[PDB]
Protein backbone atom coordinates (compact mmCIF):
# COMPACT_ATOMS: atom_id res chain seq x y z
CA UNK A 1 0.00 0.00 0.00
CA UNK A 2 2.79 2.65 0.77
CA UNK A 3 5.04 1.68 -1.95
CA UNK A 4 4.57 1.83 -5.98
CA UNK A 5 4.93 -1.66 -6.73
CA UNK A 6 3.39 -4.49 -4.73
CA UNK A 7 2.63 -8.36 -4.49
CA UNK A 8 1.14 -10.78 -2.73
CA UNK A 9 2.75 -14.30 -3.58
CA UNK A 10 5.80 -12.48 -4.70
CA UNK A 11 6.57 -10.87 -1.57
CA UNK A 12 5.59 -14.03 -0.17
CA UNK A 13 8.02 -15.90 -1.48
CA UNK A 14 10.83 -13.84 -0.50
CA UNK A 15 9.39 -13.87 3.24
CA UNK A 16 9.49 -17.83 2.82
CA UNK A 17 12.95 -17.67 1.60
CA UNK A 18 13.97 -14.84 4.25
CA UNK A 19 12.73 -17.07 7.06
CA UNK A 20 14.23 -20.08 6.15
CA UNK A 21 17.55 -18.29 5.76
CA UNK A 22 17.04 -16.38 9.20
CA UNK A 23 17.22 -12.99 7.25
CA UNK A 24 21.23 -13.98 6.51
CA UNK A 25 20.78 -15.70 2.98
CA UNK A 26 23.99 -16.50 0.87
CA UNK A 27 23.51 -13.84 -1.78
CA UNK A 28 21.90 -10.35 -1.82
CA UNK A 29 19.81 -11.78 -4.69
CA UNK A 30 17.12 -12.78 -2.34
CA UNK A 31 16.29 -8.76 -0.94
CA UNK A 32 15.94 -7.75 -5.51
CA UNK A 33 14.63 -10.98 -6.19
CA UNK A 34 10.82 -9.55 -5.02
CA UNK A 35 11.75 -6.13 -7.25
CA UNK A 36 13.20 -7.65 -10.57
CA UNK A 37 10.00 -9.92 -10.58
CA UNK A 38 7.51 -7.31 -10.55
CA UNK A 39 7.59 -4.82 -13.98
CA UNK A 40 -10.25 -26.27 -31.04
CA UNK A 41 -12.37 -29.69 -32.48
CA UNK A 42 -14.81 -27.04 -33.37
CA UNK A 43 -12.42 -24.50 -35.51
CA UNK A 44 -10.85 -28.24 -36.90
CA UNK A 45 -14.26 -29.72 -38.09
CA UNK A 46 -14.81 -26.13 -39.88
CA UNK A 47 -12.05 -25.77 -41.33
CA UNK A 48 -11.31 -29.35 -43.01
CA UNK A 49 -15.32 -29.59 -44.02
CA UNK A 50 -14.57 -25.52 -46.50
CA UNK A 51 -11.93 -27.74 -47.57
CA UNK A 52 -13.58 -30.69 -48.93
CA UNK B 1 -21.54 10.27 -54.70
CA UNK B 2 -18.01 10.36 -54.77
CA UNK B 3 -14.94 8.12 -53.88
CA UNK B 4 -13.09 9.16 -51.23
CA UNK B 5 -9.86 10.46 -52.36
CA UNK B 6 -6.54 9.69 -50.62
CA UNK B 7 -4.55 11.84 -48.14
CA UNK B 8 -1.79 12.46 -50.13
CA UNK B 9 -3.74 12.63 -53.80
CA UNK B 10 -5.78 15.10 -51.55
CA UNK B 11 -2.46 17.01 -50.37
CA UNK B 12 -0.78 17.05 -53.88
CA UNK B 13 -3.63 18.24 -55.65
CA UNK B 14 -4.68 21.60 -53.65
CA UNK B 15 -1.33 23.59 -54.67
CA UNK B 16 16.76 28.11 -68.97
CA UNK B 17 16.14 24.38 -69.94
CA UNK B 18 14.12 24.53 -73.00
CA UNK B 19 13.37 21.10 -75.27
CA UNK B 20 13.61 21.25 -78.76
CA UNK B 21 10.68 18.98 -79.73
CA UNK B 22 7.54 20.00 -77.47
CA UNK B 23 7.46 22.95 -75.23
CA UNK B 24 4.50 23.65 -72.79
CA UNK B 25 2.70 26.44 -72.37
CA UNK B 26 0.90 26.73 -68.75
CA UNK B 27 -3.69 26.17 -69.94
CA UNK B 28 -5.36 24.59 -68.13
CA UNK B 29 -8.80 23.03 -69.21
CA UNK B 30 -12.35 23.93 -68.47
CA UNK B 31 -13.05 21.02 -67.16
CA UNK B 32 -9.66 21.11 -64.96
CA UNK B 33 -10.62 24.10 -63.65
CA UNK B 34 -14.59 23.04 -62.25
CA UNK B 35 -12.91 20.08 -60.33
CA UNK B 36 -10.24 22.76 -58.75
CA UNK B 37 -12.96 24.85 -57.28
CA UNK B 38 -15.11 21.55 -56.20
CA UNK B 39 -12.06 20.43 -53.80
CA UNK B 40 -11.12 24.18 -53.10
CA UNK B 41 -14.10 25.19 -51.80
CA UNK B 42 -16.22 21.35 -50.90
CA UNK B 43 -14.78 19.34 -48.29
CA UNK B 44 -14.84 16.05 -50.21
CA UNK B 45 -14.89 12.83 -48.50
CA UNK B 46 -10.97 11.55 -47.83
CA UNK B 47 -10.15 7.83 -46.73
CA UNK B 48 -7.66 6.98 -44.01
CA UNK B 49 -5.83 4.36 -45.40
CA UNK B 50 -2.44 4.67 -47.33
CA UNK B 51 -1.92 0.67 -48.08
CA UNK B 52 -1.47 1.50 -52.28
CA UNK B 53 2.34 2.44 -52.22
CA UNK B 54 2.11 3.57 -56.05
CA UNK B 55 1.61 6.69 -57.57
CA UNK B 56 2.46 9.61 -55.82
CA UNK B 57 3.16 7.77 -53.16
CA UNK B 58 6.88 8.20 -52.33
CA UNK B 59 7.64 9.30 -55.80
CA UNK B 60 6.46 12.23 -56.54
CA UNK B 61 7.19 13.01 -53.05
CA UNK B 62 10.47 11.97 -52.48
CA UNK B 63 11.95 13.30 -55.48
CA UNK B 64 13.90 16.38 -55.22
CA UNK B 65 12.05 18.16 -58.42
CA UNK B 66 9.55 19.98 -55.55
CA UNK B 67 12.62 21.90 -54.24
CA UNK B 68 15.02 21.91 -57.27
CA UNK B 69 12.69 22.88 -60.19
CA UNK B 70 9.45 24.36 -58.43
CA UNK B 71 8.02 25.30 -62.25
CA UNK B 72 8.74 21.65 -63.42
CA UNK B 73 6.47 20.65 -60.29
CA UNK B 74 3.45 22.84 -61.49
CA UNK B 75 3.79 21.01 -64.82
CA UNK B 76 3.51 17.53 -63.03
CA UNK B 77 0.33 19.36 -60.54
CA UNK B 78 -1.65 20.07 -63.95
CA UNK B 79 -1.20 16.72 -65.90
CA UNK B 80 -2.40 15.08 -62.77
CA UNK B 81 -5.43 17.62 -62.46
CA UNK B 82 -5.91 16.86 -66.53
CA UNK B 83 -5.75 13.46 -65.21
CA UNK B 84 -8.21 13.17 -62.47
CA UNK B 85 -10.45 14.93 -64.10
CA UNK B 86 -11.13 12.53 -67.29
CA UNK B 87 -11.38 9.83 -65.11
CA UNK B 88 -13.57 11.18 -62.69
CA UNK B 89 -16.08 11.77 -65.09
CA UNK B 90 -15.87 8.15 -67.59
CA UNK B 91 -16.33 6.44 -63.71
CA UNK B 92 -19.20 8.31 -61.88
CA UNK B 93 -21.22 12.10 -63.00
CA UNK B 94 -20.72 11.81 -67.17
CA UNK B 95 -22.73 14.95 -67.29
CA UNK B 96 -19.18 16.98 -66.96
CA UNK B 97 -17.39 15.35 -69.76
CA UNK B 98 -19.47 17.71 -72.53
CA UNK B 99 -16.57 20.42 -71.52
CA UNK B 100 -14.27 18.48 -72.61
CA UNK B 101 -12.30 19.18 -75.98
CA UNK B 102 -9.88 17.45 -78.38
CA UNK B 103 -7.24 20.79 -77.46
CA UNK B 104 -7.32 19.91 -73.91
CA UNK B 105 -5.62 16.69 -74.22
CA UNK B 106 -3.69 17.70 -77.21
CA UNK B 107 -1.71 20.45 -74.49
CA UNK B 108 -1.43 17.78 -72.03
CA UNK B 109 0.47 15.71 -73.96
CA UNK B 110 3.47 18.20 -74.92
CA UNK B 111 3.43 19.38 -71.40
CA UNK B 112 4.09 15.80 -70.45
CA UNK B 113 6.80 15.17 -73.00
CA UNK B 114 8.48 18.38 -72.10
CA UNK B 115 8.88 17.22 -67.85
CA UNK B 116 10.00 13.94 -69.04
CA UNK B 117 12.53 15.13 -71.00
CA UNK B 118 14.15 16.74 -68.24
CA UNK B 119 13.39 14.04 -65.69
CA UNK B 120 15.79 12.02 -67.99
CA UNK B 121 18.66 14.13 -67.03
CA UNK B 122 18.23 12.83 -63.83
CA UNK B 123 19.89 9.08 -63.11
CA UNK B 124 18.00 8.82 -59.96
CA UNK B 125 14.77 9.30 -60.81
CA UNK B 126 13.78 7.47 -63.38
CA UNK B 127 11.04 5.76 -62.08
CA UNK B 128 8.85 9.09 -62.43
CA UNK B 129 9.49 8.73 -66.03
CA UNK B 130 8.43 4.95 -66.07
CA UNK B 131 4.78 5.68 -65.05
CA UNK B 132 4.74 8.78 -67.35
CA UNK B 133 5.79 7.43 -70.75
CA UNK B 134 2.75 4.96 -70.03
CA UNK B 135 0.61 7.50 -68.93
CA UNK B 136 1.82 9.53 -72.23
CA UNK B 137 0.19 6.84 -74.89
CA UNK B 138 -3.24 6.94 -72.34
CA UNK B 139 -4.11 10.45 -73.42
CA UNK B 140 -2.75 10.00 -76.95
CA UNK B 141 -5.84 7.19 -76.92
CA UNK B 142 -8.17 9.46 -75.63
CA UNK B 143 -6.83 12.57 -77.80
CA UNK B 144 -8.09 9.92 -80.97
CA UNK B 145 -11.58 8.67 -79.84
CA UNK B 146 -12.69 11.84 -77.39
CA UNK B 147 -14.98 13.42 -80.54
CA UNK B 148 -16.59 9.86 -81.59
CA UNK B 149 -17.26 9.49 -77.78
CA UNK B 150 -19.28 12.63 -77.09
CA UNK B 151 -21.62 12.39 -80.53
CA UNK B 152 -21.97 8.11 -79.62
CA UNK B 153 -23.50 9.17 -76.39
CA UNK C 1 25.02 1.24 -67.78
CA UNK C 2 24.78 5.49 -68.54
CA UNK C 3 21.47 6.04 -68.98
CA UNK C 4 20.06 7.31 -72.69
CA UNK C 5 17.15 9.68 -73.15
CA UNK C 6 14.77 9.81 -75.81
CA UNK C 7 15.60 13.05 -77.22
CA UNK C 8 19.33 11.75 -77.38
CA UNK C 9 18.65 8.21 -79.07
CA UNK C 10 16.23 10.42 -81.51
CA UNK C 11 19.18 12.73 -82.61
CA UNK C 12 21.11 9.96 -83.40
CA UNK C 13 18.65 7.88 -85.27
CA UNK C 14 18.14 10.97 -87.30
CA UNK C 15 21.96 11.47 -87.85
CA UNK C 16 22.52 7.94 -88.74
CA UNK C 17 19.85 8.08 -91.41
CA UNK C 18 20.63 11.69 -92.99
CA UNK C 19 24.54 9.98 -93.16
CA UNK C 20 23.07 6.66 -94.39
CA UNK C 21 22.72 7.94 -98.06
CA UNK C 22 19.39 9.49 -97.67
CA UNK C 23 18.52 13.02 -98.01
CA UNK C 24 14.67 12.57 -99.45
CA UNK C 25 13.50 11.40 -96.22
CA UNK C 26 12.84 14.25 -93.90
CA UNK C 27 12.01 13.80 -89.68
CA UNK C 28 8.88 16.47 -89.72
CA UNK C 29 6.42 15.85 -86.65
CA UNK C 30 3.58 13.63 -88.28
CA UNK C 31 5.66 11.76 -90.52
CA UNK C 32 5.23 7.86 -89.69
CA UNK C 33 9.50 7.36 -90.12
CA UNK C 34 9.59 10.05 -86.89
CA UNK C 35 6.69 8.27 -84.68
CA UNK C 36 8.82 5.17 -85.75
CA UNK C 37 11.75 6.29 -84.49
CA UNK C 38 10.17 7.95 -81.52
CA UNK C 39 8.68 4.43 -80.75
CA UNK C 40 12.25 3.07 -80.56
CA UNK C 41 13.79 5.15 -78.88
CA UNK C 42 11.07 5.17 -76.02
CA UNK C 43 11.61 1.51 -76.09
CA UNK C 44 15.25 1.39 -75.65
CA UNK C 45 14.83 3.91 -73.15
CA UNK C 46 12.52 1.92 -70.97
CA UNK C 47 15.60 -1.06 -71.81
CA UNK C 48 17.88 1.00 -70.27
CA UNK C 49 15.35 1.97 -67.00
CA UNK C 50 14.63 -1.74 -66.01
CA UNK C 51 18.04 -2.30 -66.69
CA UNK C 52 19.08 -0.23 -63.99
CA UNK C 53 16.50 -1.42 -61.95
CA UNK C 54 17.02 -5.04 -62.40
CA UNK C 55 20.94 -4.03 -61.77
CA UNK C 56 19.72 -2.32 -58.39
CA UNK C 57 17.41 -5.46 -57.40
CA UNK C 58 20.35 -7.80 -58.18
CA UNK C 59 22.82 -6.12 -56.15
CA UNK C 60 19.86 -6.64 -53.02
CA UNK C 61 19.54 -10.55 -53.99
CA UNK C 62 23.02 -10.83 -54.17
CA UNK C 63 24.10 -9.46 -50.85
CA UNK C 64 21.01 -11.35 -48.98
CA UNK C 65 22.39 -14.28 -50.51
CA UNK C 66 26.02 -13.21 -49.60
CA UNK C 67 26.67 -14.39 -46.17
CA UNK C 68 23.67 -15.90 -43.68
CA UNK C 69 22.72 -12.00 -43.34
CA UNK C 70 18.70 -11.54 -44.24
CA UNK C 71 15.37 -9.06 -43.03
CA UNK C 72 13.59 -10.74 -40.24
CA UNK C 73 9.83 -10.93 -41.04
CA UNK C 74 6.68 -8.35 -39.36
CA UNK C 75 5.13 -8.78 -36.02
CA UNK C 76 1.49 -9.20 -35.67
CA UNK C 77 0.03 -6.30 -33.90
CA UNK C 78 -1.54 -7.21 -30.76
CA UNK C 79 -2.87 -4.80 -27.29
CA UNK C 80 -5.69 -4.51 -24.99
CA UNK C 81 -9.87 -4.22 -25.24
CA UNK C 82 -11.83 -3.70 -22.90
CA UNK C 83 -15.33 -5.51 -22.06
CA UNK C 84 -18.64 -3.58 -20.59
CA UNK C 85 -21.75 -5.76 -18.99
CA UNK C 86 -24.97 -4.41 -18.02
CA UNK C 87 -24.57 -5.78 -14.48
CA UNK C 88 -21.99 -7.91 -12.50
CA UNK C 89 -21.32 -11.03 -12.64
CA UNK C 90 -23.51 -13.80 -10.20
CA UNK C 91 -21.64 -16.73 -11.24
CA UNK C 92 -18.34 -17.27 -12.93
CA UNK C 93 -18.32 -17.64 -16.61
CA UNK C 94 -15.80 -19.25 -19.03
CA UNK C 95 -15.00 -17.31 -22.62
CA UNK C 96 -14.20 -20.20 -25.28
CA UNK C 97 -10.76 -19.83 -26.63
CA UNK C 98 -10.32 -18.62 -30.12
CA UNK C 99 -13.47 -15.71 -29.34
CA UNK C 100 -13.03 -13.50 -32.71
CA UNK C 101 -12.87 -9.63 -32.12
CA UNK C 102 -13.84 -7.69 -35.24
CA UNK C 103 -15.51 -4.24 -35.92
CA UNK C 104 -18.38 -2.91 -38.09
CA UNK C 105 -16.66 -0.16 -40.06
CA UNK C 106 -15.30 -0.52 -43.63
CA UNK C 107 -12.18 0.76 -43.30
CA UNK C 108 -10.63 -1.84 -40.46
CA UNK C 109 -12.53 -5.29 -41.20
CA UNK C 110 -9.19 -7.07 -40.11
CA UNK C 111 -10.08 -9.74 -37.30
CA UNK C 112 -8.52 -10.64 -34.22
CA UNK C 113 -8.16 -13.58 -31.83
CA UNK C 114 -7.27 -14.88 -28.72
CA UNK C 115 -4.42 -16.91 -27.67
CA UNK C 116 -5.27 -18.27 -24.24
CA UNK C 117 -8.13 -19.00 -22.01
CA UNK C 118 -9.82 -16.25 -19.62
CA UNK C 119 -12.23 -16.66 -16.93
CA UNK C 120 -14.98 -13.82 -15.57
CA UNK C 121 -14.96 -14.17 -12.14
CA UNK C 122 -18.38 -12.96 -10.56
CA UNK C 123 -19.13 -9.56 -8.77
CA UNK C 124 -16.94 -8.32 -11.79
CA UNK C 125 -18.20 -5.17 -14.05
CA UNK C 126 -15.65 -5.46 -16.60
CA UNK C 127 -12.94 -7.40 -18.23
CA UNK C 128 -9.85 -7.10 -20.55
CA UNK C 129 -8.12 -9.45 -22.63
CA UNK C 130 -4.92 -9.56 -24.93
CA UNK C 131 -5.74 -9.90 -28.40
CA UNK C 132 -3.46 -10.57 -31.73
CA UNK C 133 -4.09 -9.56 -35.71
CA UNK C 134 -4.18 -12.93 -37.48
CA UNK C 135 -3.16 -10.71 -40.51
CA UNK C 136 0.59 -9.50 -40.77
CA UNK C 137 0.71 -6.30 -41.41
CA UNK C 138 0.45 -2.26 -40.43
CA UNK C 139 -3.28 -2.74 -40.96
CA UNK C 140 -4.23 -3.96 -37.02
CA UNK C 141 -2.54 -0.40 -36.39
CA UNK C 142 -6.39 0.55 -35.51
CA UNK C 143 -7.51 4.27 -34.11
CA UNK C 144 -9.33 4.74 -30.68
CA UNK C 145 -12.82 3.26 -30.44
CA UNK C 146 -12.32 0.50 -34.08
CA UNK C 147 -12.97 -2.98 -32.09
CA UNK C 148 -16.54 -3.06 -31.04
CA UNK C 149 -17.51 -6.45 -32.47
CA UNK C 150 -17.42 -9.47 -30.43
CA UNK C 151 -18.15 -13.04 -32.07
CA UNK C 152 -19.64 -15.88 -29.37
CA UNK C 153 -21.20 -13.13 -26.64
CA UNK C 154 -23.40 -13.77 -24.45
CA UNK C 155 -26.84 -11.48 -23.63
CA UNK C 156 -24.38 -10.47 -20.44
CA UNK C 157 -22.07 -8.01 -22.41
CA UNK C 158 -22.77 -4.14 -22.93
CA UNK C 159 -20.13 -2.91 -25.05
CA UNK C 160 -16.95 -3.89 -26.55
CA UNK C 161 -14.61 -0.85 -27.17
CA UNK C 162 -10.28 -0.85 -26.87
CA UNK C 163 -8.96 2.20 -24.68
CA UNK C 164 -5.93 2.85 -26.49
CA UNK C 165 -4.76 2.69 -30.34
CA UNK C 166 -2.30 -0.69 -30.54
CA UNK C 167 0.40 0.98 -33.04
CA UNK C 168 2.15 -2.12 -32.95
CA UNK C 169 1.87 -3.44 -35.78
CA UNK C 170 4.43 -3.19 -38.28
CA UNK C 171 5.53 -4.07 -42.20
CA UNK C 172 8.48 -5.89 -43.28
CA UNK C 173 11.72 -4.53 -41.74
CA UNK C 174 12.69 -1.52 -43.12
CA UNK C 175 15.44 -1.12 -45.74
CA UNK C 176 17.09 1.46 -43.37
CA UNK C 177 17.27 -0.77 -40.40
CA UNK C 178 18.57 -3.90 -42.75
CA UNK C 179 20.91 -1.49 -43.98
CA UNK C 180 22.51 -0.28 -40.95
CA UNK C 181 22.29 -3.75 -39.30
CA UNK C 182 24.32 -5.31 -42.01
CA UNK C 183 27.19 -2.19 -41.18
CA UNK C 184 26.80 -3.04 -37.83
CA UNK C 185 27.42 -6.82 -38.72
CA UNK C 186 30.23 -5.69 -41.45
CA UNK C 187 31.67 -3.46 -38.80
CA UNK C 188 31.19 -6.36 -36.03
CA UNK C 189 33.71 -9.06 -38.12
CA UNK C 190 36.78 -7.87 -36.36
CA UNK C 191 36.21 -9.49 -32.76
CA UNK C 192 37.46 -8.19 -29.15
CA UNK C 193 35.80 -4.82 -29.54
CA UNK C 194 32.74 -2.30 -28.84
CA UNK C 195 31.05 -3.39 -32.35
CA UNK C 196 31.69 -7.08 -31.82
CA UNK C 197 30.39 -6.84 -28.76
CA UNK C 198 27.35 -4.55 -29.94
CA UNK C 199 26.10 -6.76 -33.14
CA UNK C 200 26.39 -9.93 -30.94
CA UNK C 201 24.31 -8.05 -27.99
CA UNK C 202 21.59 -7.04 -30.95
CA UNK C 203 21.50 -10.23 -32.93
CA UNK C 204 19.13 -11.67 -30.58
CA UNK C 205 15.42 -10.96 -31.93
CA UNK C 206 14.24 -10.46 -28.42
CA UNK C 207 16.50 -7.60 -27.22
CA UNK C 208 16.74 -4.36 -28.18
CA UNK C 209 18.33 -1.08 -27.92
CA UNK C 210 21.66 -2.17 -25.84
CA UNK C 211 24.32 -0.46 -24.68
CA UNK C 212 28.28 -0.82 -24.06
CA UNK C 213 30.03 0.99 -21.65
CA UNK C 214 33.70 -0.27 -21.26
CA UNK C 215 35.61 0.45 -18.40
CA UNK C 216 39.30 -0.42 -16.90
CA UNK C 217 39.18 -4.30 -17.11
CA UNK C 218 35.13 -4.61 -17.29
CA UNK C 219 32.67 -4.39 -19.32
CA UNK C 220 28.70 -3.38 -18.83
CA UNK C 221 26.28 -4.27 -21.01
CA UNK C 222 22.87 -2.80 -20.86
CA UNK C 223 20.51 -5.10 -22.47
CA UNK C 224 16.40 -4.95 -22.44
CA UNK C 225 13.26 -5.94 -24.50
CA UNK C 226 10.96 -4.21 -26.00
CA UNK C 227 9.26 -3.91 -22.84
CA UNK C 228 12.45 -2.76 -21.22
CA UNK C 229 12.84 -6.09 -18.71
CA UNK C 230 15.60 -8.59 -18.92
CA UNK C 231 14.20 -12.13 -17.75
CA UNK C 232 16.97 -14.80 -16.22
CA UNK C 233 16.55 -17.13 -19.95
CA UNK C 234 17.14 -14.09 -21.80
CA UNK C 235 20.19 -12.41 -19.65
CA UNK C 236 21.54 -16.06 -19.89
CA UNK C 237 21.21 -16.40 -23.52
CA UNK C 238 22.52 -12.87 -24.53
CA UNK C 239 25.54 -13.84 -22.09
CA UNK C 240 25.90 -17.68 -24.25
CA UNK C 241 25.90 -15.47 -26.91
CA UNK C 242 28.47 -13.19 -26.23
CA UNK C 243 30.65 -15.63 -25.06
CA UNK C 244 31.90 -16.05 -28.31
CA UNK C 245 32.22 -12.84 -29.12
CA UNK C 246 33.49 -11.86 -25.81
CA UNK C 247 37.33 -10.82 -25.82
CA UNK C 248 39.44 -13.24 -24.07
CA UNK C 249 40.76 -12.15 -20.55
CA UNK C 250 38.74 -9.73 -19.21
CA UNK C 251 35.78 -9.30 -17.14
CA UNK C 252 32.03 -9.14 -18.36
CA UNK C 253 28.45 -8.05 -16.91
CA UNK C 254 25.15 -7.46 -17.46
CA UNK C 255 22.49 -5.41 -15.07
CA UNK C 256 19.53 -4.81 -17.30
CA UNK C 257 18.53 -0.84 -16.98
CA UNK C 258 16.79 1.39 -14.92
CA UNK C 259 13.62 3.29 -16.16
CA UNK C 260 12.94 6.70 -15.68
CA UNK C 261 9.81 8.42 -15.45
CA UNK C 262 9.38 12.41 -16.97
CA UNK C 263 6.01 14.49 -17.72
CA UNK C 264 5.95 16.22 -20.71
CA UNK C 265 2.42 18.19 -20.25
CA UNK C 266 2.94 19.09 -24.10
CA UNK C 267 -0.01 21.61 -25.58
CA UNK C 268 0.02 21.54 -29.58
CA UNK C 269 -2.11 24.12 -31.35
CA UNK C 270 -4.45 22.83 -34.32
CA UNK C 271 -5.47 24.80 -36.93
CA UNK C 272 -8.77 23.50 -38.03
CA UNK C 273 -10.92 24.46 -35.26
CA UNK C 274 -13.53 21.95 -36.27
CA UNK C 275 -11.05 19.06 -35.69
CA UNK C 276 -10.29 19.94 -32.63
CA UNK C 277 -12.21 16.90 -30.48
CA UNK C 278 -11.51 14.28 -27.48
CA UNK C 279 -10.31 11.41 -29.98
CA UNK C 280 -7.57 13.82 -31.59
CA UNK C 281 -6.42 14.38 -28.28
CA UNK C 282 -6.04 10.44 -26.93
CA UNK C 283 -4.75 9.71 -30.30
CA UNK C 284 -1.73 12.62 -29.99
CA UNK C 285 -1.60 11.39 -26.13
CA UNK C 286 -1.26 7.31 -27.35
CA UNK C 287 1.21 8.67 -29.79
CA UNK C 288 3.42 10.19 -27.67
CA UNK C 289 3.44 7.48 -25.23
CA UNK C 290 4.55 4.99 -27.78
CA UNK C 291 7.18 7.20 -28.85
CA UNK C 292 8.50 7.30 -25.52
CA UNK C 293 8.65 3.77 -25.41
CA UNK C 294 10.88 1.77 -27.99
CA UNK C 295 13.65 4.14 -27.29
CA UNK C 296 17.22 3.04 -27.12
CA UNK C 297 19.68 3.33 -24.34
CA UNK C 298 21.77 5.78 -23.35
CA UNK C 299 20.37 9.01 -25.52
CA UNK C 300 19.14 12.34 -24.59
CA UNK C 301 15.79 13.39 -24.04
CA UNK C 302 15.64 15.20 -27.59
CA UNK C 303 12.84 17.56 -28.57
CA UNK C 304 13.52 17.89 -31.97
CA UNK C 305 12.24 14.47 -32.96
CA UNK C 306 9.78 14.85 -30.47
CA UNK C 307 8.21 17.15 -32.54
CA UNK C 308 8.97 16.02 -35.93
CA UNK C 309 7.58 12.70 -35.01
CA UNK C 310 4.12 13.79 -33.89
CA UNK C 311 4.00 16.95 -36.56
CA UNK C 312 4.47 13.92 -38.91
CA UNK C 313 0.84 12.84 -38.46
CA UNK C 314 -0.15 15.72 -40.38
CA UNK C 315 1.65 18.97 -41.33
CA UNK C 316 -0.98 21.10 -42.01
CA UNK C 317 -3.21 20.46 -39.57
CA UNK C 318 -0.92 20.41 -36.37
CA UNK C 319 0.13 23.86 -36.71
CA UNK C 320 2.63 24.13 -33.95
CA UNK C 321 4.15 22.44 -30.69
CA UNK C 322 5.45 23.84 -27.46
CA UNK C 323 6.70 22.45 -23.69
CA UNK C 324 6.81 24.37 -20.46
CA UNK C 325 9.49 22.80 -18.49
CA UNK C 326 11.13 20.71 -20.92
CA UNK C 327 12.82 22.45 -23.33
CA UNK C 328 16.59 21.73 -22.92
CA UNK C 329 17.33 18.08 -23.38
CA UNK C 330 17.44 16.07 -20.51
CA UNK C 331 21.09 13.95 -20.68
CA UNK C 332 20.04 10.04 -19.51
CA UNK C 333 23.37 7.89 -17.63
CA UNK C 334 24.52 5.15 -19.16
CA UNK C 335 21.80 2.87 -16.82
CA UNK C 336 19.12 5.05 -17.60
CA UNK C 337 16.08 4.57 -19.65
CA UNK C 338 12.92 7.18 -20.96
CA UNK C 339 10.26 4.97 -21.17
CA UNK C 340 7.98 5.80 -18.67
CA UNK C 341 5.85 8.96 -18.22
CA UNK C 342 2.85 10.64 -17.54
CA UNK C 343 1.07 12.81 -20.70
CA UNK C 344 -1.40 15.63 -20.45
CA UNK C 345 -2.50 17.61 -22.87
CA UNK C 346 -3.14 21.36 -22.91
CA UNK C 347 -4.34 22.85 -26.07
CA UNK C 348 -4.51 26.17 -27.12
Amino acid sequence: TKYRFGNKTHATTLLDEYIKYKGEPPNDEAFDKYLKAIESPLVMFSRMLFNW
Amino acid sequence: NFIPQPQGLLRFLNTSFVSKFYTPQLQLSELAKKVLTNIKTDDIPVLEREFNDNTIIHKANDTLLKVQAPRMYMILQSIVLEAYAIVNCFVENPSSLKYLTEEDVSITRENLNYVADYLGNYDDYNSVVLDLRDLDLCFSAIELQLPLIKKEA
Amino acid sequence: MKTRKLTNILSKLIDKTMAGTSKITDFTPGSASRSLLEAVSLEIEQFYILTKENIDWGIQEGIIEAFDFQKRQSKRAYGDVTIQFYQPLDMRMYIPAGTTFTSTRQEYPQQFETLVDYYAEPDSTEIVVEVYCKETGVAGNVPEGTINTIASGSSLIRSVNNEYSFNTGTKEESQEDFKRRFHSFVESRGRATNKSVRYGALQIPDVEGVYVYEETGHITVFAHDRNGNLSDTLKEDIIDALQDYRPSGIMLDVTGVEKEEVNVSATVTISNKSRIGDTLQKHIESVIRSYLNNLKTSDDLIITDLIQAIMNIDDVLIYDVSFDNLDENIIVPPQGIIRAGEIKVELK
